């Protein structure tokens, strides 16, 4: 829950906790800010040689 | 006043749009030759199905213009309402019930109906659709199924089978113009790409697809999950866990 | 069988069947050949000084100038012989409406040049997809409701990506290769009977 | 503003009039819409030699 | 119970955030030594002033990492409110009013005239700034005018006053390694990219920036207006006009 | 002035400054002539073999094998004379810490290899710009409240990007030219004082 | 020693790997 | 002609646009 916003985003735990306690009791709305931030997180590292 | 007849909406509607007659045809259950005969009105006023047809056609490709995103399918669906209670406010109109939210509600049903028939049919080529060995029309869902994936910019680019030419123009592939001897049909085939170029070409391609747009681990969990009928809310949290890993 | 050098290259029964006789029947003569000279080229100042003279070695290899100057007769027969059945489609081969298979010279005309890069990128009749390994949908976080092109067609590239893609492409090929201002003229000056050095010092005036 | 709309967004009149109507009222709101779509329509045209 | 002291937090957050000394020193107005003391607890619980340069230091990393969009931008703020509570109600806090509001309006003021006079400073080496003549801090607005614009990837690739490398790896410029003689210091500098490959790299980067990104006919405008103190609200909607012709 | 090939190589009295002698002065005479020995070489089989006797004229060139064997000692003295004042800071010519003026082999070496555009895209030290023609901002249009990093210094490249332009440069590069594994034998192989037949068939093996 | 003939009866039996 | 001084004293004096 919380320690996957923390590892999945990069942020802190009291920083996740005010990612959660915003948009909070709407799961659904909490999951889609969270999936939203996730996507911008592109694979950056390509096959290189 | 001086009232529009069906045939002079839809061409009004279908103009607007910047789509030909073959355009909406392809789009729409209805042929060439009756559309243009509705615009006339060498032909009386339609079933309420090809009224229902044209607006699936007007659907699936306002959506391909505007986009079908969150803000925008709405705005899609309120004009696609409209126009449908304009065809019924028609000057030589012939439908009893002239009730908007009915009309509305059938037209939405018969989409549903519509769209059940159109996946049931997609399932049964289903390894044809996704191997992408299908010929698909530009800025529509009429699908052609063919011998190969033609029309996969991928596949092209990846298959040795065929020579892969390039517009006679930057065709200057022998860039050894030391040879003072020239080939059998080497100069009439001088567009052709090495393997070295077809293949620098897919890493070109690929690092600069992999930058804006998500990779997907899973091609065919996230085709199988994506292609089934299932409540769309419950299908892309489903689409969402397969590609960021949740 | 002879001295199998279709083994020593890597070729088979129905590549050769293509290339030149054969007929899905590997055990006349002189037409085979041709399935090998063209191959050695593929596969320049230093090069084609020594490439002839490799399978010069064959017509020797039981069962001199002797073949020197009498099989390599046929060749210029075989040759302008097809290039008559080739100038009887010239429009296809400059519109690139051909499958010309990979080292092989043996053909079939098509409707659309489906085989051109260039036409695929740069057309706007069909649908161009990509692998199933990428999500072309750009707005897909911001569509809760899918339509048929979003969940059967989500791989398809779209106009803005096709354009980039091709311009990649040709900034790409600008840098190595030189352009071709007169696509026609250079085809045309190059598909006649006249001798190799012939066009040699005329072409290089077009660059 | 409507003809503005028709233009930019390459859509019909009456579409352009659907498109005010939803977020109506709300210039502002109206606006964001109108600018988040005319961002998508990038400089595809790039100088070709 | 046992709660933490100033410099334990600070330390706290410090870490949860991945910041080094050096890092969150560059980012506040606070010296790398007088930092490490206040986390030890050598010096003294310290002034409102530096536990608002420590807040910005954080700000301006946060917002380099979640994101400054409207959604993070909140949850920035809450966030950094939070920490500041936190600084507030200390073990060893020698704070006397303990008002939340107070502080927090306080601190937003602190940053208004803080960013005003960051702002009047940077109009001053206007010219330099917008002319890239800066070497800028990776994660951070910390600036350092210099002589040229050495980290503009593209002054580099425009400008032919020096030869430009490329690692010594990916390094054969030679292709043709047909010279049997080998050229005063040529072995030597044998990465060096010719004009041409330097020009073929700009291409690839501005045919790919120019897909993504909106681009700026009026770079003057744009950044005139940006740059310049003036209601965000006022100013966004300016920008937009310059960018998308509105 | 003599027969002023200065102009008619479009060179300047500051840019031979730099090159050889002439030290903000135009009007010794030995060490002027190197200034125009490598520029005809950056400005092969057929070429090296009519590029010596281009500049070989110009020796002849009021106010034969003479000079031939006499100036051509001088070149050999001054280039093991500087290649011993360049094996004393060798490091900061292979990690790349040196100001290289275009085809000038003029040096002065720098704390951080700043011309180096595989260092500048692979580095976390310090943000890169562009052109101010790009918005590189993506969530710019979600931005109500700005920022001084927007403002300033919305002109950054990204790590996504940054890391974008590095693949799509060396998926180039590798398409021309090969790949040098060994990065510091082939440097040290080159840079010794041995014969340049020695090293050929050498560094050819690393290949 | 039969060192082109794996790294590329007629060619054996006589800048190609520089590509 | 003078036609290689213009296209690219010393080397007008006695695959170079093929680049």
């Amino acid at each position: 829950t919380k320690e996957f916003l923390k590892i999945k985003l990069e942020c802190s735990d009291m920083y996740a906790q005010k990612l959660i306690d915003e948009a909070q009791g709407d799961e659904n709305k909490l999951y889609d800010l969270f999936i939203q931030k996730l996507a911008e997180r592109h694979t950056r590292p390509a096959i290189v040689e | 006043m001086i009232y529009m007849t069906f045939g002079e909406i839809l061409k009004k509607e279908r103009v607007s749009w910047k789509l030909s007659v073959k355009e909406l045809s392809t789009l729409s259950g209805v042929s060439q030759t009756y559309i243009s005969k509705l615009e006339n009105g060498k032909r009386n006023f339609p079933s309420l199905e090809t009224i229902f047809n044209l607006l699936i056609g007007f659907k699936t490709h306002i959506e391909y213009k505007m986009g079908s995103e969150s803000p925008f399918y709405e705005i899609n669906n309120s004009y696609l309402d409209e126009i449908l209670i304009m065809f019924i406010n028609s000057s030589n109109s012939t439908i009893s019930d002239r009730d908007p939210n009915e009309l509305i509600t059938q037209f939405n049903e018969y989409y549903d109906v519509t769209i059940k028939k159109k996946q049931n049919e997609n399932s049964k080529i289903e390894s044809d659709i996704f191997s992408n060995k299908i010929k698909l029309v530009k800025g529509t869902t009429k699908k052609e199924v063919i011998e190969k994936p033609y029309f996969d910019l991928n596949w092209l680019l990846t298959q040795n089978e065929y020579e892969v030419f390039f517009d006679r123009s930057f065709l200057l592939d022998n860039n050894f113009l030391n040879k003072k001897h020239f080939t059998e049909k080497d100069m009439y085939y001088y567009n052709v790409l090495n393997d070295n170029d077809l293949k620098t070409i897919k890493d070109l391609i690929v690092v600069f697809l992999l930058n804006k747009y998500n990779y997907i681990k899973n091609k065919d969990d996230f085709f199988n999950i994506f292609t089934n009928s299932e409540d769309d809310k419950t299908k892309r949290d489903a689409l969402y866990k397969i590609l960021y890993e949740t």
